[PDB]
């Protein structure tokens, strides 16, 4: 009984708690792509004022 | 390989440590055998006690 | 018997057991690679962030 | 073969292996050019404001 413990623990595992170490490559990669749209939402303001003139 | 072939000889060795172990006492038996032919060859000895020595 | 349990009895553990000396380097071996690159792992984190100017 | 197990392990160690001390620095190198590279990139964007007179 106690062999399956393990063995039925270590199946579960791989398919209910994730990899830590790989989500943070996917969150920081998404995280900066969210800074470039605010940045480049900014500068897609300023292009309206270019004929006020 | 080199770390396979030297368990091949880990126990290629084995083999022969085991198979010596067995020859270890065939050795001794012969030997028993040698002591009990010193006593049987006297002179003193009847057929039956002779034979007791057979027996063994 | 005894003798002859004696030797095969030798005979397996050289077989199954493990070898405590060798193992132990070769355990922090890949404990070292462990530690390496998920050390530059958050090089790789910040490696784009730079971009951002 | 024990010996000999000896230098065929370390023979390979001196080609295939890394080398830690050479290429943290030279891992810091290429980051700093790209670093220094990144401000000049933006240096000559903003060049071009200069006609604006």
């Amino acid at each position: 009984l106690m062999n399956a413990y393990e063995n039925t623990q270590a199946s579960e595992s791989r398919i209910r708690d994730t990899d830590m170490a790989e989500q943070m490559t996917s969150f920081t990669r998404y995280q900066i792509l969210t800074q470039a749209a605010t940045s480049m939402l900014a500068q897609a303001n300023m292009k309206s004022q270019s004929v006020m003139r | 390989g080199l770390r396979r072939a030297e368990q091949n000889t880990e126990d290629g060795m084995s083999l022969i440590q085991t198979a010596e172990g067995y020859l270890q006492e065939t050795h001794e038996i012969v030997q028993r055998v040698r002591v009990l032919a010193v006593q049987a060859a006297n002179g003193i000895y009847s057929e039956e006690d002779r034979q007791q020595i057979q027996v063994e």
